[PDB]
Formats: C-alpha cells, structure tokens, sequence
C-alpha cells in the first residue's frame, strides 16, 4: 500500500522499461488511473497492477 | 502560468530557402520552473561584434 510523494494507491510494484520524460512524475493509462511511476529518491520506473 | 514557465526545443533541417514545411515539429519540455511573476512583454537578445 504505496505513498509515493503524496502519491497514494495499493498495488504490485515491479521493474518496468518505460521510459519517461526526465520532468514528468506519473505514467498513467487510457483510464487516467495510475499506471507506471518513478521512485524519488532513486530514480527509477515502477509499474503498478 | 501556474508558477511554472516550461520551455520547448527542436531541431529540424530545412532545404527551403526561407519559410517551412508541411511537417509536424515535437517539442518536449526542458526545464519546468518556478518563476511565478508574468511578463507584460519581451524583445529577443542578438550577438555582434
């Protein structure tokens, strides 16, 4: 059950290979729900399920 | 705006003598900054010598 900068869900945290824009903070789908996000303090593409 | 002015970049060949082309140009944002205070007006910067 994940808090990340604010950012709060519950959901499956893995290595991902999406890539995003260096400003950008979250992915996100075709529903708008929240998708791939970046781990602050190390920079890196978590997904979400 | 929102107390962030972003900037946009691209580089692009043109074989036209002045004007351009018919092609789509993608511009991602550099820099989002705080910068908060509006700008009524501008004028650009030059380099002589």
């Amino acid at each position: 059950n994940f808090n990340f900068n604010g950012l709060t869900g519950t959901g499956v945290l893995t290595e991902s290979n999406k890539k995003f824009l260096p400003f950008q903070q979250f992915g996100r789908d075709i529903a708008d729900t929240t998708d791939a996000v970046r781990d602050p303090q190390t920079l890196e593409i978590l997904d979400i399920t | 705006i929102d107390g962030y002015f972003k900037i946009y970049s691209k580089h692009t060949p043109i074989n036209l003598v002045r004007d351009l082309p018919q092609g789509f140009s993608a511009l991602e944002p550099l820099v989002d900054l705080p910068i908060g205070i509006n700008i009524t007006r501008f004028q650009t910067l030059l380099a002589l010598h």
